[PDB]
């Protein structure tokens, strides 16, 4: 559609970039949330772990990197908490789900779940849980 | 929605009604001017608050009043 | 003693968080 | 050539997902099983707020409270001297 | 000759010609009398 | 920067901003509420007239205490 | 095909119009009811394109104006060079360069202003000039007065022909509109004529006449007893003495054995030992080439023959990747209108003029010109801030053709509305682009400041606790310091001794060139520059993208190209049009241009200036303090604005004490242009009601009724106002500055 | 006049763009514009670029009012051609918006009814403390 505000271009419609975005976690439909929002909350952690041991301001004690590491702990906390409260204010109790109902070919699909009070909260306690799993593997494999 | 409002010191030359860039004045007949014709602001809810009629407007002070209020999506120019 | 060390933490970090999270929750609701 | 429909909207305003996908889950269903049984307490919602915010506080304030000079200067305090004022004052 | 002395009399060429000839006057007066701070004729 | 700069540049810059907040991938998800939009008119003179009064009295105060401070005298 | 075709006497020479103001638009010309009237009868006096519709009447002003223009440049060299020759110490300064001061300015005698006739030396007392005009003089080879006063006689002859030209082409022969769109011709005649012809006759000169009175006086002869210029050219044996290969006469050049001509056409580089500059010598051998190039490539667009190239087909004919069919109908749209030349040509000269500073700081091209720091140091900042407000310029006009001039059915272009038709990402890019530049740039600061209060001068970005090196840049010096040992075997030496590498070049016991280091403070500033100029481009770009129409107001283009704003609603809509875009992106032009000036004087004052002793050590004015105090905001506060500005604060009652009260002026102008931009028009008009009734009471009522000023007009009085004082502060403390302390 | 309907017009040809339609119209509502002309033309569209209108009924859809009444405006002005604007709903409403009497407002026509009139100059508007305390305004009396 010409008139819709949006463009076609390689990048925006290729069959890789397609492939890979439908793959990530955050674009299965069918899995539910929490299996999803673990490897989210794993895979952020494990990330975030790092730069807090490489630039902290004990980064040059023998402390650092365990300092470090509860500091990369402590993020994840925060950001749960900014997870939580915007499910509060989003998704009413009994109102159903506000995704979009039909792909881009036009066939009907069943909307997903995660714009939902229950499965945003499931997906929110994956993601805390698999951050703190992360932040632990990171921790344990840096200094052991 | 803003509030439009109309005087009865008005002529007739139709110079705010072309002015609208949102279709709210039109005019009716009337009977105290030679034109015989006077503006009304039936569409008041397609407001901007452009202030255009009020730009174009021969007279002491102006027989089209525009006065702020309210605002919506309308209103506000959103189109996003 | 050691008052300061248990009480600046308090006020600087949990309670603003606290009170912005209250706050956001009241206005978003409706 | 055709881009309006009255019957159905979707089309029309563009209601599409570009990278949706409807495939089965690929993780294995052990391991779904296990993090499904072990994550279950955090999924409630405001037993998690209010979870997160007494255990962050609490933990918070005992590592200030617990921690000793080595890592904070502020708890090592001064150790030179003291040093006069401008106009002899102490 | 009648437009030339019309445009003469606009107001900048009016304005630059009589600002011109006060400072000329103004600078030849502080010459003849270098210095002056008080008035000194009575 | 709120004395001199005007509405509707912001405003023009808040819908592009939009736009590219809107039509990105993996944060389309995330969705606001209010509709974003710039600063009115009064709003922005009294930002303004704030930030000047602060930047006024604290460079002051700093100066004068630091001043008279440094020599006691 | 390629003719001469004019119109005689298209306007007749009277008074009459001279009588009438605003003759040239009929509402202007009607009369004065208000004093807006005034200020509208210099608004639109030059903008042609209003007045009327014809293409024929703008193209004949455009030119009239340019030879008026090009009049009044030759009558200012004139008068400058009659400065030179009659109230100077040039005769003086010829001697001994190095322990005179140039001075070109004498002050009269009235108030007590004589005592600005400083001590500048050589027996005389007057004003010292900045303007780099006697080393330029020398470098001609003038070695008199005489020849001065004949230059200025020249240039009043010149711009009295100038002049004339301009009326003769206006009122007696006015070329038609065919003569001016004829593209091919006018490139033919611009580059194989006006500057392949010029630099060839220049180069004629400087072999002819340069160089031997240079080389005269670099051996250490009198200026009084050189011979005259022309006795080189009447006499061959002289020539002989001091060049053999002009023994040979011209015969070499035809019989293609150029090497005998290596005496004085070299490929050596660097700097001349004893005057700190460039070779003459590598100047004329460049000046030839560069006159050959000219002449070859002059021949390329078909002009009335057979042979050549149509600018219209090598457009169209064009195929690309990325491009596709393209630059179709783009040779119309240049052919057609002005504007879209006139961005177009001021961008160009705007770059070359940042250019030119870069190049002429870097290589010294004139004798005796790297050791007076005054004249380096105006010459820079001249050159940056007209490059500066030429590119701002350009997107002005970019956008008043946009506006203006621009339909899509007539004259249609492709890649104009595939750029059209994606503005949002172009928009949203550049703008994540200025914040995250700026986010780094700036809190890199910020964190060091912080750091640096709180007692932690091991956790800041800096040489020795947090290394940010710019390996780039010193991979590139290493690389241009081996440069002519291997790969230009030509060069005896490198083009430049900026590079990491070489020896160093004093004159007369003060340093004249050296390799400048690099490191943390280069990258910081690099990158705060880069900050600077992407927000500027950004706000330049969203003005000219959104000139036509935007998602606020879909009918920006009827309103015009100068209106303050389209009413109250909507939220508000002031400052929607392109010229309020322009006058936001003249202020950063303005930040940009003077955080670059301030870098580039602290760091040649830190690291290269300074003087030389006899055993062989280097003082430098300020002792090298750039690399470890340019780190935080309160170093650049302190050991550059506090530190420097000691001079101009204590020049009352000395010879610079000028200089200070401007430093003080221009501050009062800065604060008065912010009444200009903090209010409205309202309150001042309704205290103009109250000043005209207390006027009325007294029968002392003009006919014309004061009236406050439009919102446009305030604008630009604010912007005016601002860069002006602003400018004159700088230039002010840089001047005293570098003339008290060099 | 008895509104009209707009079931299956064809639309000109554009090259798709980045000033389209956003979630307000899934979400809250836009607009259709139709008109007719007599031959094949290029004008430019009110979100940036050119389009080409094909001869006969055409059919666009816009965001908000201003934009079609602007397209419109120009229409009439340099091409006379009649044209005529709706507003959609997302359950489907669709509501006739442009000429609602058949004739263009700046024409007067017998029948209309007169909203928004004050008899009165606009100086004989009551002081704000008389309307003190009470839900009413001045300029409403
Ligand atoms: C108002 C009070 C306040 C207080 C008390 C603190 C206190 C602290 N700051 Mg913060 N900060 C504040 C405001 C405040 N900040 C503001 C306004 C800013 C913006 C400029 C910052 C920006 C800032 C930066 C940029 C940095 C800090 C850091 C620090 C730590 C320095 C001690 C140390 O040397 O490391 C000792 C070692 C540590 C890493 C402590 C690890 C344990 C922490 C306390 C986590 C405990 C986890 C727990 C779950 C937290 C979440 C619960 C939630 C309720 C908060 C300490 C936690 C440093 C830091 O945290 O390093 C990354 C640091 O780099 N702060
Ligand atoms: C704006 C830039 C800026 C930057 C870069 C820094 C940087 C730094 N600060 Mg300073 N600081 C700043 C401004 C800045 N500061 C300002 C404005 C203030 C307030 C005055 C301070 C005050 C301050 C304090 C009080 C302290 C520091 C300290 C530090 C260090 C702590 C780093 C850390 O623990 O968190 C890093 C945390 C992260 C989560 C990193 C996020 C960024 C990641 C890498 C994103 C990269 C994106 C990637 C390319 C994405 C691609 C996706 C693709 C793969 C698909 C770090 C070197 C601390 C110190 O002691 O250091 C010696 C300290 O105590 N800072
Ligand atoms: C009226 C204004 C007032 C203000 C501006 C302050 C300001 C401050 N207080 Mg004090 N304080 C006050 C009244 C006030 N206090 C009262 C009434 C009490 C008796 C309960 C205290 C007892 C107190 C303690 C025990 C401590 C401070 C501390 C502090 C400092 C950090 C802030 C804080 O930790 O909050 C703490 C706030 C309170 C306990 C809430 C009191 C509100 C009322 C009942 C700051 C200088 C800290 C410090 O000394 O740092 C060096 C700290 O440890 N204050
Ligand atoms: C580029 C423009 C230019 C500028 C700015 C100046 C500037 C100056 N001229 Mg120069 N001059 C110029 C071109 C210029 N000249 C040319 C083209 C000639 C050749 C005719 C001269 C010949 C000239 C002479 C002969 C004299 C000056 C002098 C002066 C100074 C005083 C002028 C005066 O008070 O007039 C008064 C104003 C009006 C008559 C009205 C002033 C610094 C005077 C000087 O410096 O004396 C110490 C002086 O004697 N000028
Ligand atoms: C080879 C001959 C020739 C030369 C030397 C020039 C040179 C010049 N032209 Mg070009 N031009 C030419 C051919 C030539 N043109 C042709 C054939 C056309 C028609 C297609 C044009 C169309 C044209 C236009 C429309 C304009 C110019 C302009 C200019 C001036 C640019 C200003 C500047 O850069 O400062 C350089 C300054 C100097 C070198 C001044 C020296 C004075 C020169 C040498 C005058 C003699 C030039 C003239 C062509 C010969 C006289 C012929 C006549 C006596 C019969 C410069 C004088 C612009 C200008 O400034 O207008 C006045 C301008 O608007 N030119
Ligand atoms: C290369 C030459 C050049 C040329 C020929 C033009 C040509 C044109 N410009 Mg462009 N322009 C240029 C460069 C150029 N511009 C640059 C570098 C900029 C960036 C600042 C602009 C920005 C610009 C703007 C913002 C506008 C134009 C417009 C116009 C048109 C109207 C001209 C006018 O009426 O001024 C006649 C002269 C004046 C009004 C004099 C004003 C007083 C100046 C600002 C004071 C400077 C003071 C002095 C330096 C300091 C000493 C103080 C002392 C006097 C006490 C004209 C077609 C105007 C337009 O309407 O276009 C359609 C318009 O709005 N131009
Ligand atoms: C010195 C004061 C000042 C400052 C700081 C700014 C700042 C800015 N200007 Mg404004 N502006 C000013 C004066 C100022 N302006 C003036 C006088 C004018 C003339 C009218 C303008 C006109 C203007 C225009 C026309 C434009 C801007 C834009 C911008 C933005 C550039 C993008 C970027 O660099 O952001 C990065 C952030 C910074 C450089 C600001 C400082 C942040 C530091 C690092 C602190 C961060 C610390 C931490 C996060 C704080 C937390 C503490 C808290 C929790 C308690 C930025 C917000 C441009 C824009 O918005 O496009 C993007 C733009 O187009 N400005
Ligand atoms: C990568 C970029 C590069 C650049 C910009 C240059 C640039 C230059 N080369 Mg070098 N050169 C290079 C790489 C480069 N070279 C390499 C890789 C080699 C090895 C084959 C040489 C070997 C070389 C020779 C043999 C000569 C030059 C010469 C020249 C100069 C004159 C150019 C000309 O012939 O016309 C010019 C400074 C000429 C010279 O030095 O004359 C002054 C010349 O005779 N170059
Ligand atoms: C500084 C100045 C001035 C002056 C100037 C002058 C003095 C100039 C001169 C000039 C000149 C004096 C020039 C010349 C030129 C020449 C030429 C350009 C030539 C050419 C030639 C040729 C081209 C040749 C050819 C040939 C060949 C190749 C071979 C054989 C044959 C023949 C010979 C033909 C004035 C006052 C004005 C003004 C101010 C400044
Ligand atoms: C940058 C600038 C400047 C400067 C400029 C200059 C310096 C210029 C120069 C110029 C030049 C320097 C020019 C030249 C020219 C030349 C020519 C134009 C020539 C001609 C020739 C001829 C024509 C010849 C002829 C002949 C003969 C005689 C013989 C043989 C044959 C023949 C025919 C070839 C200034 C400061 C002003 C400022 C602004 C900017
Ligand atoms: C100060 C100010 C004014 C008032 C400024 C005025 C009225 C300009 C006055 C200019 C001169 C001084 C007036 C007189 C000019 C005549 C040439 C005087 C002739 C008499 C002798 C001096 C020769 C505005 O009108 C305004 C409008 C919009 C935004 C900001 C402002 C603003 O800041």
């Amino acid at each position: 559609d010409p008139f819709i505000g949006s463009l076609e271009t390689p990048v925006t419609s290729s069959p890789l970039i397609a492939w890979y975005l439908s793959n990530l976690p955050g674009y299965r439909t069918a899995v539910n949330p929490l299996l999803r929002g673990v490897e989210v909350g794993l895979a952020h952690g494990f990330f975030l772990v790092g730069p807090f041991v490489k630039a902290g301001p004990l980064r040059n004690t023998a402390y650092a990197g365990s300092a470090g590491s509860l500091a990369a702990a402590g993020l994840v906390v925060i950001l749960s908490m900014c997870l939580t409260i915007y499910g509060i204010s989003s998704f009413k109790e009994g109102e159903p789900s506000i995704a979009p109902s039909l792909t881009l070919t036009g066939r009907k699909k069943q909307p997903d779940q995660l714009q939902t009070a229950d499965g945003w909260a499931k997906f929110t306690g994956g993601f805390f849980f698999g951050g703190i799993s992360g932040v632990t593997w990171a921790y344990f494999l840096l200094y052991v | 929605s803003h509030s439009v409002k109309i005087y009865d010191t008005c002529i007739g030359c139709t110079q705010c009604v072309r002015a609208c860039p949102t279709d709210v004045l039109e005019m009716i007949p009337w009977d105290g001017c030679k034109a015989k014709q006077i503006a009304s602001a039936p569409r008041t809810e397609d407001c901007v608050g452009c202030k255009r009629c009020e730009s174009a407007c021969p007279t002491d002070f102006l027989s089209v009043r525009v006065y702020l209020w309210h605002e919506t999506t309308r209103s506000m120019g959103l189109a996003y | 003693n050691n008052l300061p060390s248990i009480f600046v933490p308090l006020v600087g970090l949990v309670f603003p968080a606290i009170a912005m999270a209250s706050l956001f929750l009241h206005i978003q609701k409706n | 050539s055709v881009y309006f429909d009255l019957e159905d909207l979707g089309n029309t305003t563009g209601q599409w997902d570009v990278y949706g996908s409807d495939a089965p889950s690929p993780y294995n269903p052990l391991q779904s099983k296990f993090f499904e049984t072990f994550a279950a307490p955090f999924t409630k919602r405001g037993l998690l707020l209010k979870f997160l915010i007494l255990g962050g506080g609490s933990l918070l304030t005992y590592v200030s409270a617990t921690s000793t000079g080595e890592v904070l200067p502020i708890k090592r305090g001064p150790q030179e001297p003291p040093k006069l004022g401008p106009r002899g004052k102490l | 000759m009648r437009d030339l002395k019309t445009y003469l009399s606009v107001a900048p060429v009016i304005s630059t010609l009589w600002f011109a000839a006060l400072a000329g006057l103004l600078i030849e007066i502080n010459r003849l009398f270098p210095d002056a701070l008080i008035f000194p004729f009575f | 920067m709120f004395l001199i700069s005007w509405r509707g540049y912001w405003q023009e810059l808040i819908e592009t901003l939009a736009w590219a907040h809107e039509r990105t991938p993996l944060a389309n998800l995330i969705r606001w509420r209010d509709k974003p939009v710039a600063l009115s008119i009064v709003q922005a003179r009294l930002v303004g007239l704030a930030h000047f009064s602060v930047g006024y009295i604290f460079t002051y105060a700093a100066f004068l205490i630091a001043s008279t401070s440094g020599k006691f005298g | 095909e390629v003719k001469i075709l004019v119109d005689r006497d298209p306007i007749k020479t009277s008074f009459e119009e001279w009588a009438k103001p605003g003759h040239f638009s009929r509402t202007i010309a009607k009369g004065p009811d208000t004093t807006t009237w005034i200020w509208n009868l210099h608004a639109d006096a030059h903008d042609f394109d209003s007045h009327t519709s014809d293409l024929e009447e703008i193209s004949r002003k455009v030119f009239s104006a340019h030879f008026g223009q090009l009049s009044i440049i030759f009558l200012w060299l004139s008068g400058m060079y009659f400065h030179g020759a009659r109230f100077s110490n040039y005769e003086a300064w010829l001697s001994d360069p190095t322990h005179i001061g140039p001075s070109a300015q004498v002050v009269w005698s009235i108030v007590g202003q004589e005592i600005l006739n400083g001590d500048v030396g050589g027996g005389f007392r007057g004003i010292q000039i900045t303007s780099g005009f006697f080393q330029i003089w020398r470098a001609s080879g003038i070695t008199s007065e005489l020849q001065l006063y004949c230059t200025a006689i020249g240039g009043l002859v010149f711009a009295a022909l100038m002049l004339f030209a301009g009326w003769f082409h206006y009122h007696k022969a006015a070329p038609k509109l065919a003569w001016f769109q004829d593209v091919e011709s006018m490139l033919n005649h611009h580059l194989a004529g006006l500057l392949g012809l010029g630099s060839l006759s220049w180069a004629g000169h400087q072999v002819h006449v340069s160089l031997p009175i240079n080389q005269f006086l670099n051996a250490g002869v009198d200026p009084k007893e050189i011979p005259l210029p022309h006795e080189f050219i009447l006499n061959r044996d002289l020539l002989a003495q001091l060049y053999p290969s002009f023994a040979e006469g011209a015969t070499p050049f035809f019989t293609l054995n150029w090497s005998k001509y290596a005496e004085f056409l070299t490929f050596r580089g660097g700097l001349d030992p004893v005057t700190g500059g460039l070779w003459l010598t590598d100047i004329a051998h460049h000046h030839l080439a560069i006159a050959i190039l000219f002449l070859i490539a002059g021949h390329m667009y078909r002009t009335n023959w057979g042979i050549g190239h149509g600018i219209k087909d090598i457009l169209e004919a064009h195929k690309g990747p990325f491009t596709g069919q393209g630059h179709k109908g783009l040779y119309e749209i240049l052919t057609t209108s002005w504007h879209a030349q006139l961005s177009i040509n001021l961008a160009m000269l705007g770059s070359l003029t940042i250019v030119v500073a870069h190049h002429m700081y870097s290589m010294p091209p004139y004798p005796y010109l790297a050791t007076d720091y005054g004249t380096q140091l105006s010459l820079f900042t001249h050159h940056m801030w007209i490059g500066g407000f030429l590119i701002v310029g350009a997107a002005a006009h970019a956008a008043i053709f946009m506006v203006r001039d621009y339909d899509p059915t007539t004259r249609y272009n492709d890649l104009l509305d595939r750029v059209l038709r994606h503005r949002d990402a172009i928009i949203s890019h550049l703008n994540w682009v200025c914040i995250f530049l700026g986010f780094h740039s700036f809190g890199l600061y910020i964190h060091n400041d912080t750091m640096s209060a709180l007692g932690r001068p091991q956790d800041m970005f800096s040489d020795t606790a947090i290394q940010l090196q710019p390996v780039f840049a010193q991979w590139i010096q290493n690389t241009h310091a081996l440069a002519p040992g291997t790969t230009a075997p030509g060069a005896t030496t490198s083009t430049s001794l900026t590079w990491g590498g070489g020896d160093l070049v004093a004159v007369g016991g003060k340093v004249a060139l050296l390799p400048i280091p690099l490191g943390t403070a280069d990258f910081l500033v690099h990158h705060i520059h880069a900050f600077t100029i992407h927000v500027t481009v950004l706000i330049l770009l969203k003005g000219v993208l959104f000139a036509r129409s935007s998602r606020l107001i879909p009918d920006k283009a009827n309103l015009g190209f100068r209106f303050p704003c389209d009413g109250p609603g909507r939220g508000g809509t002031c400052q929607v049009s392109a010229w309020d875009h322009v006058f936001l992106g003249l202020f950063w032009m303005y930040n940009a241009i003077s955080v670059v000036i301030f870098h580039f004087s602290w760091k040649m004052q830190s690291d290269v200036w300074g003087s030389i002793s006899d055993q062989g050590v280097v003082t430098h004015i300020t002792g090298g303090n750039f690399a470890q105090s340019s780190i935080t905001i309160n170093g650049w506060l302190r050991d550059f604005l506090w530190a420097q500005a000691s001079q101009v604060i204590q020049s009352y009652g000395s010879s610079l004490s000028a200089y200070g009260l401007f430093f003080l002026g221009a501050h009062f102008v800065w604060a008065f242009s912010l009444m200009f931009l903090f209010s409205g028009r309202g309150y001042w008009q309704e205290l103009i009601e109250s000043i005209v009734w207390a006027h009325n009471k007294l029968k002392v009522a003009p006919a014309t009724q004061p009236r406050a000023l439009s919102i446009v007009q305030g604008r630009a009085v604010g912007v005016t106002h601002y860069l002006l004082g602003g400018i004159a502060t700088t230039w002010a403390f840089f001047l005293a500055r570098i003339i008290a302390v060099g | 006049t008895p509104p009209q309907l707009d079931p299956n017009t064809p639309s000109p040809i554009f090259a798709g763009s980045t000033g389209g339609l956003l979630r307000k119209a899934q979400v809250e509502e836009f607009y259709v514009i139709t008109w007719n002309s007599p031959k094949e033309q290029i004008f430019e569209m009110p979100t940036g670029g050119a389009a080409i209108m094909r001869e006969g009924p055409n059919l666009l859809k816009l965001a908000r009012k201003e934009q079609c009444l602007a397209l419109g405006t120009r229409l009439r002005s340099k091409y006379k051609i009649t044209y005529q604007f709706y507003r959609v709903f997302p359950n489907g409403e669709v509501q006739y918006l442009h000429p609602k009497d058949g004739v263009y407002p700046e024409k007067a026509n017998p029948g209309r009814e007169g909203v928004g009139l004050n008899m009165r100059s606009i100086g004989k508007n009551v002081s704000p403390i008389e309307v003190k305390f009470t839900g009413k305004q001045s300029y409403d009396l």
